[PDB]
RNA sequence: UGGCGGUAGCGUGC
DNA sequence: GGAAGATCGAAAAAAGCACGCTACCGCCCGCGTGGTGG
DNA sequence: CCACCACGCGGGCGGTAGCGTGCTTTTTTCGATCTTCC
């Protein structure tokens, strides 16, 4: 049909024609040609050459390229044929079947919002009345401010009061679909309820940014609105942030915090050994808190606190235990966001990000789920809130270069000369001195970065009320290094400690190793022989997206039709599971 | 040392200790340089245009009486200079008039002698020229050509690492790439032999190329391999033996000369008896017959009697034939020397193999290979085996390439023919089978001494080269089909197809891309990069791991951090600092030359083959006084590996810390505390950032900010010195000094700067004058600044005050809290300037015009529109304002140009463009008259300078003659000429003077009528647009949440909330702090350079701080020079010294005032200052050494537990803003094929659904939301009727119907002859 | 957008769908080699039937 | 306001 | 001891190369042939 | 008599030939041996 194959019309009178015109052009002419010449009565080898040329057309039309040359376009490229636009990533079935470009939807991007629920999702004003527009028009309507569609528009775009009011009344309960562009699995997609917000980016809240894989850098996200009462009962219940707790990959929990909110119930959840107020003791965690707002006690002082703690009985109900127990100011302050069910051993330690995921774990295990999602946004801002109150921050002195590392230098730099004057007398050959020097370095760094943990971890010093003692570090570095917020050991030793030895592109070890720290600048010589492993890594990865988009692909291909239909077969066979042990452990 | 003026207004604090040997050369020297080698009139055919001629021309018609010559190419004045071409929106060209001679030969005369001659002037083409800022101007849009990284033309010798075959076995080959011909490559079979393909065709023995060389047999084993002699003696057969062939063999007799037993029977032969057959010098040994049956002859051997040949050539011996031989009188045979490691048989089995057996049978070979179908024949296959790699037309091997192919094979000149011959193919065959053989060893692909650098120039002389041969192909059919009676050089050529090839070049290329102009370091980013890609180069998609990677040599040539990342990572690159190219197109770097443990001042350009030879020292290498070293054991590179060497063992020193990153990489202060992948992405982004409208110079920086700045084309510099006679916001007037005066020359300079003018990425182009009236000048010395450019130095952000603690997790991650005084103090806003074009063309019903007057519309919205239908200029507008007021005729229809739907912004340019012969409305003749007004204001500028000169000398004469100083005073300036004086010389000179004095004004009146003539010519269009308007629409952007803010460092984030100004945290002095970030994202991204950037600009506004506060007090000026000289003494051992002494006691207040904002510092990219040096500038200010203060929450009121890293921080605003992103849509336009909704922000689009997003709403099992979003919103028409009146109905319900674009594959499916169908039952 | 067109060819035209796309149907149905039947097909040699 | 090709860029283990 | 099934490696042909988004440029046959005007 | 504008009908482009040339995996076919027998 024309249609199909429209004729677009351009500037200037020209019009745009379709390949699919133009093939069906050259077959027409051709068949005309061959008629011709067939009732003029051509020899043989006219007429035979006509004949070929027909259906060297006609197959050029069905499926241009297959044989012989393609026929080339107005610049140079190859004529799209019926099957050329079938097939492919281009083609029908995977550019507009599979998948298809819809209404009601918008794109931006993304901030953060530290006030929004773990269901609530911030989107701007303009973005709202934009795709709730239709809505809008109803409630408009149907309130008899617009008797017709027209002065409804006029009236939506000029924005009045009883225009944002009717916008605020549609959008109280339904939900939207916030979904990013690399959808690797179904937590890519979430419903949420919209909270209107003025601007132009929109707020995110920052438990779901893990289930997400998104970074606060320039990041955007689409939004869709589900328009039916189907597609708004499946979202809250099915796709709703709060529903989706637990990965269906592993069973891990997805909403765990990951910077800052770990960062700060670790330094809440510290103890320190003189610090003000310490020894005291109290009747409850309000008194904690009333004792540390007034600044008349640490955070990490230690005291005695008496404490209620619920149990879970055996038939369901709870029972109340009262004791006195010796903790800190800060666990006591976050023992009341807690829920009654959950223990107080739970809190009583450093708590970390892996003490924390845990705890939120037992939360879900014993408590439910009801009560997980207020725990955690109660946990969140209390984190957010004792980080700021912290005032962590990263320093060129937080980063301590061991005062032994000089001597390792020293002494590795010897053993590698007398190592290579040996081989210089022939007592050893190349790759024996090669793997002595690789041995030998290897070593240096290990004691290099031991000693830097050593000196940082714990080699602080305190005056305790009558002497002196030890206890474990409040450098900011080894704060958010130790309790799991940012970075790791490996990371740490390359700010601080050597940075070890580096391969070339090839896959070799190279001899001399950088002995230089991030704190001390780096000569040419040693950045151009790290720049080798970053743009490895980073072509890598480049090609490596496109390898997992293609097995992803074929994997979800390869089981779309796999669906749960009956509860019980009967069958008496399985397999037959065994712990898996490969060498010397399990 | 003495500083320049422009530098002695702000002097930037340099640290570092290594002195400056060699300064930076100008960054835009790959590129202009490589045109002026493309136009330069070459008195000799080897490069640009005339080689293209004298390898084109001179040409010979198919009949001895015609000849056509070329003689000389001069390229004309372009018409339009560059801003004229800009502004109409034409291609900058000149026209290029080649002298062509057409030569008649007496034809009856037998020697064919001249008989006619006929010399002219041809013109052929316009070709684009290079402005002086290294771009190109095409279509009025600025574009630059990048330098493509490709391979060196030569013979390349290499070998599959086993992958073939399946065994681990290699595979030896060899590639001779030319530059113009067709490629020859050689293989070895897993079989052991020798093949060789043309162009990539099927594989054919070398032995059938050998033949085809006229080579027989017995030559092609001379050749390939070595004589053994074998004497038929009266008995055991005695042979001359060479001791070094029995090596790596057993004894298959016993081997016994002179009755001494060398070896016995079964024995492995050692060392030691080739080694006793040397000394005891034996030539001739006993054979058993039998060995000799292993062997194979080497010629062949006729029987004289009989008159028919026992054996032929290359074929293995036996005990009959060896008996046969015997009998026939044969005494001395000759045999080939094969063994299994050493001197391999591949030859032989080649020469086996091969089928042919004459040289007329490889050429039909070849000829059948190479044309298949066409009927073979000797003339056909010789030609083409003549032509194909031995003719100057057809084959074309570089000067680079012959080099490369001498060089290769170990020749001693690398001067040669252009063509390959016998001796080449024989010398490659060779080297290859001594590859195979073991002896020697393969070339690397990736390394960068065999990769060669095309710059503009060299691709335009091959695009021209191209159009030649085109255009001279067309004058030979002409010459012939035409009679030479009456014909015209000048229509005998064409120039069409060079035009055309030309134009398709500098418009339709992979290389000649769209320049962005974000920033000037954007800019220079951009004419110094090396692509891979291009014609003739790498494929994006099939490029793999080995050449994306970071080869050693590319240390000093090529920068290894500053590359894209992403689909294009590796193939890349930018040039490095002190990196240039050499003549054959090869990189080279500096290098200081070493003598006698001595590091000398001479500099030496070293390439990438002929580094490895030597051994250079690291750049960071400590030395004394003279040169010396002050360590022994230094750290050097020898061979592509870095190791550590005696001082006395050392060729070479690095000019420079910075021979290796590039001018992007080179801005970035404390580089080295930086990890490579965030510097990469810091490097990356510097490039992306939009200019403020307040320049801001940075606090901390490396030095290179002034030569970015002043190499970019941004700035205005001063081509002479002088003074500054009139400053103003538009225009600068100079007078140049009398040193650099010219004869018959007024001595003014006039620059008119350019301002509000949009750039290629809708940004603010805006120039600024630096100098005040009066002021001295000298060359080279910056007038007025830039975009981001702020005194001479580049300045792309603002020095954010900046503290490092988490905020209520509001910066989280990587997002960023900015307080209020940063929108108030309107440090971030950008101005974006959009264009509108409107076309008011010819249609068939009748011509579209342009009026005020448009049917059914209001008054109020043509009243911004004035009487002659276009806006009003200044005037605000927003979303659906008319700007132009177009009808067309169907009686009209409103067709009038509109703000797109929310765009606002005020007009501040409109621009009217009329074909010739159309009636030019009232506002064209107003923007002329504008023009005029300006080109005759500096006209008359210059001829009254010039009227002033002439009338003071006319004084002097009459003075002469009588000094009448009171009639002369009271006189009117214009009758002081035609004053009378006695008959004398004195007349003679007055008249002469008063003729000098007309022929002056004439002049300038001829002048001004060209310049007028010029502006008023009408431009042409395109065919059926009879006019066009263009209107300038510019926008201030204010900072937001959601806009991309990032550092110098690679850290990146977006604006989370605008928090009041009280809210933010403030220091005991009650100074808040501007911006907030996260240290979370501190030590996992390695960028430790961020932290010292923060301390340092700290410490710098701390000395900033204390300046102003000195200067308010109004302290004499003995203390600020005092504290200056104090500050500036600071350091250890720093290479800058600066002497206050000198300033003359009124520069230093002028030093004073621009630097109370703040001290600059100058951080070099590897020798930057040490953090000692920082405590000890912290320690000058009254600010703690550690860097840390105590800080008190804005909100609540106490101490922060711990003490929080807060300074000043260059942050800059990349070119990501919220507003362009932001995007909704409920209903609009679909697609009239699919019947889907548009993509894209432009077209009012939706979000597309992909593949993922289908199957994540498949795992949650959510059908109904697939259901709905599959149909009843995209594609069922009546399904998305129904469903709006639903909604608008309050019934939120569905019908699924049938979506379009399955209907439109059934359709399609049907056309293929296919039936397929839906089947209900 | 749903009617369709037809045209009448002088002479039969194989698919090039049924004939190129290995494994060729024609081919497969008349046993005969698949070089043959684009011999056949783009006039080079004749075949008997 | 309709699409193709080329180019460059953004978000994608820190 | 010659013909048919085996096979065997080597060569030739076909199909694929992640997902969203943004901006710019270029193009949307074209060339001979007749009509008509200066 | 020459130059600009409209209109219809083929098709690789341009040339008194040649243009290409940095991937991997799977499937099909074919010459060449082979090998196994009837
Ligand atoms: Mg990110």
């Amino acid at each position: 049909p024309p249609d199909l194959r429209p004729l677009v019309p351009l500037d200037g009178g020209r019009f745009a024609t379709s390949d699919l015109n133009d093939l069906y052009r050259r077959v027409i002419n051709r068949n005309n040609r061959l008629k011709r010449l067939l009732d003029l009565a051509a020899p043989d080898i006219i007429v035979r050459n006509e004949k070929r040329m027909l259906q060297e057309a006609v197959d050029a039309l069905l499926d241009n390229g297959r044989r012989g040359r393609a026929i080339t376009g107005s610049n140079k490229r190859p004529l799209k044929s019926l099957a050329d636009m079938i097939k492919g990533k281009q083609g029908r079935f995977r550019q507009n079947l599979l998948g298809k470009r819809v209404d009601y939807s918008g794109r931006s991007v993304i901030t953060v919002g530290p006030y929004l629920r773990l269901h609530q999702c911030g989107l701007p004003k303009k973005m709202a009345l934009e795709l709730f527009k239709p809505f809008i028009y109803g409630k408009l309507e149907l309130r008899g401010l617009a008797t017709t569609i027209k002065a409804a528009k006029k009236m939506v775009e000029r924005e009045e009061a009883v225009v944002w009011d009717i916008l605020d009344e549609v959008i109280r309960e339904h939900p939207v679909l916030l979904n990013r562009a690399p959808t690797l699995h179904r937590l890519g997609i979430q419903a949420f309820e919209p909270v209107l917000i003025e601007g132009k980016a929109i707020q995110l809240h920052p438990l779901v940014c893990a289930a997400y894989n998104a970074d606060f850098d320039g990041d955007q996200m689409a939004v869709h609105v589900p328009l039916t009462l189907e597609a708004q009962l499946e979202a809250r219940a099915l796709m709703m942030s709060t529903n989706n707790i637990l990965s269906p990959a592993n069973g891990e929990p997805i909403i765990v915090p990951s910077q800052d909110v770990v960062l700060g119930l670790y330094y809440m959840t510290r103890d320190c050994v003189n610090a003000k107020g310490e020894g005291m003791v109290l009747t409850g965690p309000k008194e904690a808190e009333r004792l540390y707002r007034s600044g008349l006690a640490s955070l990490h002082a230690r005291v005695k606190v008496r404490i209620t703690e619920y149990e879970k009985d055996a038939n369901g109900e709870l029972v109340a235990k009262t004791s006195l127990k010796d903790t800190t100011v800060g666990r006591a302050i976050l023992w009341m966001i807690v829920p009654k069910g959950l223990p107080y051993s739970i809190v009583n330690q450093a708590l970390g990000k892996k003490a924390i995921s845990k705890m939120l774990n037992t939360c879900y295990r014993i408590l439910g789920l009801k009560p997980t999602v207020i725990f955690a946004d109660q946990i969140m801002y209390t984190g957010f809130a004792y980080a700021a109150r912290s005032g962590a921050s990263v320093g060129i002195d937080d980063m301590v270069i061991p005062e032994k590392k000089h001597e390792i230098i020293s002494e590795a730099e010897a053993e590698v000369a007398e190592i290579q004057e040996q081989f210089q007398s022939g007592l050893v050959t190349a790759g024996e001195r090669y793997n002595k020097v690789i041995d030998i370095w290897a070593a240096a760094n290990d004691r290099v970065s031991k000693a830097m943990m050593d000196n940082l971890q714990t080699e602080t010093v305190i005056n305790r009320d009558g002497q002196e003692e030890k206890q474990v570090s409040f450098n900011s570095i080894y704060m958010m290094a130790d309790s799991g917020a940012r970075g790791s050991a490996a990371q740490i030793r390359q700010l601080a400690g050597m940075r070890g030895l580096m391969a070339k592109p090839d896959g070799s070890i190279i001899e001399t190793p950088i002995t230089a720290n991030f704190r001390e600048g780096l000569n040419v010589l040693q950045y151009f022989i790290s720049t080798h492993g970053a743009r490895k890594g980073l072509a890598d990865t480049a090609l490596k997206t496109a390898n997992s988009g293609y097995l992803t692909r074929r994997l979800v291909d390869v089981a779309q039709d796999l669906v749960v239909t009956e509860d019980d077969c009967g069958t008496h066979e399985g397999i037959m599971m065994t712990p898996v042990i490969e060498g010397g452990d399990v | 040392m003495v500083y320049s003026y422009t530098e002695k207004k702000r002097i930037r604090k340099d640290f570092g200790k290594r002195p400056q040997v060699l300064d930076v050369p100008y960054l835009l020297s790959i590129q202009l340089d490589s045109f002026q080698k493309f136009i330069e009139q070459d008195p000799e055919g080897q490069y640009g245009l005339e080689a293209a001629f004298r390898s084109v021309f001179p040409i010979q018609s198919y009949s001895g009486n015609s000849e056509l010559q070329y003689v000389s190419y001069r390229l004309g004045e372009p018409v339009f200079d560059v801003q004229e071409c800009q502004i109409r929106g034409v291609t900058y060209s000149a026209p290029l008039r080649v002298k062509l001679r057409l030569v008649i030969y007496e034809r009856e005369a037998p020697e064919g002698t001249v008989k006619d001659i006929k010399e002219q002037e041809v013109y052929m083409g316009e070709i684009p020229l290079m402005t002086d800022n290294g771009t190109f101007v095409i279509n009025g849009t600025e574009r630059v050509i990048v330098s493509q990284l490709h391979r060196s033309p030569g013979v390349f010798f290499d070998s599959d690492k086993g992958k073939t075959h399946s065994s681990g076995k290699v595979l030896y080959n060899a590639r001779i790439i030319p530059y113009r011909g067709s490629w020859l490559d050689f293989e070895f079979d897993p079989k052991d032999n020798l093949f060789v393909r043309i162009d990539r065709r099927r594989k054919l023995p070398a032995t059938i190329i050998l033949r085809a060389l006229n080579y027989t047999t017995e030559q092609i084993l001379d050749l390939f391999f070595e004589k053994v002699i074998f004497e038929i003696r009266d008995n055991k057969l005695q042979m001359e033996l060479v001791p070094e062939r029995l090596r790596g063999e057993t004894a298959s007799f016993d081997i016994e000369a002179n009755g001494k037993v060398y070896v016995e029977k079964g024995r492995r032969i050692t060392a030691r008896h080739i080694r006793q057959l040397e000394k005891d010098d034996v030539k001739l040994i006993e054979v058993p017959v039998e060995y000799i049956a292993g062997k194979v002859v080497a010629k062949d051997y006729i029987d004289e009697s009989t008159g028919e040949l026992i054996c032929a050539a290359n074929m293995e011996l036996s005990l009959d034939l060896l008996a046969k031989l015997s009998q026939s009188g044969h005494k001395r045979i000759e045999t080939l020397f094969t063994n299994d490691l050493d001197h391999g048989p591949y030859i032989s089995e080649t020469l086996r193999v091969d089928p042919t057996n004459d040289r007329l049978s490889a050429l039909v070979e070849i000829y059948r290979m190479m044309r298949p179908g066409e009927p073979p024949t000797r003339e056909a296959a010789e030609s083409l085996f003549e032509n194909l790699f031995f003719s100057e037309d057809r084959y074309d091997l570089s000067a680079v390439g012959r080099m490369k192919f001498n060089r290769s094979l170990l020749r001693e000149e690398i001067e040669g023919s252009g063509i390959l011959s016998k001796d080449d193919i024989i010398d490659v065959m060779k080297k290859l089978i001594d590859i195979r053989n073991g002896k020697g060893e393969v070339d690397d692909i990736d390394h960068l001494g065999n990769r060669r650098i095309r710059s503009v120039g060299e691709m335009a002389e091959n695009q021209f080269r191209v159009g030649l041969v085109r255009v001279e192909r067309a004058v030979k059919e002409r010459l012939s089909l035409g009679d030479l009676d009456t014909l015209m050089p000048q229509d005998m050529i064409n120039a069409k197809p060079i035009s055309a090839a030309v134009k398709e070049f500098f418009g339709s290329s992979q290389l000649s891309q769209f320049m962005d102009q974000n920033n000037p370091l954007s800019e220079i980013t951009h004419k110094r990069r090396i692509s891979a890609l291009g014609p003739g180069g790498l494929t994006r998609e099939r490029a793999g791991f080995e050449v994306r990677d970071v080869h050693p040599t590319h240390y000093g040539r090529v920068c290894p951090i500053e590359t894209p990342e992403g689909p294009n990572i590796g193939l890349i690159n930018s040039l490095s600092v002190y990196a240039q190219t050499n003549e054959y197109g090869f990189l080279e770097t500096p290098y200081r030359k070493v003598t006698d443990g001595v590091v000398t001042d001479e500099i030496h350009y070293l390439s990438a083959i002929e580094e490895g030879n030597y051994v250079i020292a690291q750049a960071n290498s400590n030395l004394d006084e003279e040169g010396h070293f002050v360590e022994d054991l230094v750290t050097c590179r020898s061979k592509g590996e870095s190791s550590l060497f005696s001082r006395d063992q050392v060729d070479y020193m690095d000019v420079s810390t910075q021979q290796v990153v590039s001018v992007g990489a080179s801005l970035i202060p404390f580089l080295e505390h930086d990890d490579a992948n965030r510097a990469l992405m810091g490097a990356n982004m510097q490039r992306q950032a939009v200019p403020t409208l307040r320049a801001d110079k940075p606090l901390v920086g490396t030095g290179m900010e002034r030569a970015v700045a002043v190499d970019s084309g941004v700035t205005a510099v001063a081509k002479r010195g002088g003074v500054v006679q009139y400053v103003d916001a538009s225009r600068i007037v100079i007078k140049v000094n009398e040193d650099e005066m010219y004869p018959g020359e007024a001595g003014i300079d006039i620059y008119n700067l350019t301002k509000y003018t949009r750039s290629n990425q809708n940004t603010c182009i805006n120039q600024m004058p630096c100098v005040s009236l009066g002021e001295p000048v000298e060359r080279g010395d910056v007038l007025a600044d830039g975009p981001s450019t702020d005194l001479g130095e580049l300045a792309l952000g603002q020095n954010m005050r900046v503290a490092f603690m988490p905020w209520n997790g509001y910066n989280f991650e990587d997002s960023i809290l900015v307080s209020e005084r940063v929108v108030q103090e309107d440090r971030f806003t950008t101005i974006h300037i959009q264009e509108l074009a409107c076309v008011s063309r010819d249609t068939k019903l009748g011509p579209e015009e342009i009026t005020a007057d448009i049917p059914n519309v209001g008054e109020a919205a043509l009243s911004k529109l004035d009487e002659s239908g276009i806006v009003y200029i200044g005037a605000e507008v927003t979303g659906g304002d008319i700007l132009v007021g177009k009808v067309t005729p169907k009686d009209v229809k409103d067709s009038s140009l509109r703000v797109p739907n929310g765009v606002s912004g005020t007009v501040i340019d409109v621009q009217v463009f009329t074909r010739d012969g159309v009636e030019k409305d009232k506002r064209a003749l107003e923007i002329e008259e504008m023009q005029l007004k300006q080109a005759k204001k500096d006209l008359s500028e210059e001829l009254q300078i010039l009227e002033a000169g002439l009338f003071s000398r006319i004084r002097a004469v009459l003075v002469a003659g009588g000094v009448e100083a009171e009639k002369l005073d009271k006189l009117p300036r214009d009758r002081w000429l035609e004053l009378g004086l006695t008959d004398e010389e004195k007349q003679n000179q007055l008249e002469q003077l008063a003729e000098q004095y007309d022929e002056l004004k004439h002049e300038f009146e001829k002048k001004l009528e060209a310049k007028r003539r010029k502006i008023t010519q009408g431009d042409d269009l395109a065919p059926g647009v009879l006019k066009i308007v263009k209107v300038y629409l510019a926008v201030k952007r204010r900072i937001q949440p959601g806009d991309k803010m990032a550092g110098r460092h690679g850290n990146k984030g977006v604006i989370s909330k605008i928090n009041p100004i009280e809210d933010m945290p403030y220091d005991e002095n009650g100074t808040p702090v501007d911006i907030v970030l996260n240290p979370l994202g501190v030590p996992s991204r390695m960028n430790i350079g961020q932290i010292l950037e923060t301390h340092l600009g700290m410490a710098a506004k701390g000395i900033g701080d204390k300046i102003n506060a000195m200067l308010k007090q109004q302290q004499e000026v003995a203390k600020l020079r005092e504290f200056i000289q104090r500050a500036y003494d600071l350091g250890a051992d720093v290479r800058q010294k600066v002497d206050l002494s000198t300033f003359s006691d009124e520069e230093v207040m002028r030093l004073a005032e621009n630097l109370r904002k703040g001290m600059p510092i100058a951080t070099p990219v590897f020798d930057g200052a040490k953090e000692a040096e920082i405590k000890e500038l912290l320690k000058l200010g009254d600010l703690p050494t550690s860097g840390q203060i105590r800080l008190y929450d804005g909100r609540t009121g106490e101490q922060f537990e711990r003490p929080v890293t807060v300074g000043y921080m260059y942050m800059l605003k990349l070119n990501h803003l919220v507003d362009d992103k932001m995007h909704a849509r409920s209903t609009g336009s679909y697609s009239l094929v699919t019947q889907q909704p548009l993509g894209g922000k432009a077209q009012f689009g939706g979000q597309r659904f992909g593949e993922m997003e289908v199957w994540a709403l498949e795992a949650y099992g959510a059908a109904y939301t697939l259901q709905e979003m599959l149909t009843v919103k995209s594609d069922d028409v009546n399904g998305r009727t129904k469903m709006y009146k639903n909604i608008v109905d309050g019934n939120h319900q569905m019908e699924p119907g049938m979506p379009e674009s399955f209907n439109v594959l059934l359709k399609e499916i049907r056309s293929l002859g296919i039936n397929i169908e839906l089947e209900d039952e | 957008r749903e009617r369709m067109g037809h045209i009448e060819l002088a002479s039969p035209t194989a698919h090039i769908w049924f004939l190129k796309s290995l494994p060729s149907r024609i081919g497969l149905l008349l046993d005969m080699p698949l070089r043959d039947i684009e011999r056949v097909l783009y006039f080079e040699s004749y075949v008997v039937i």
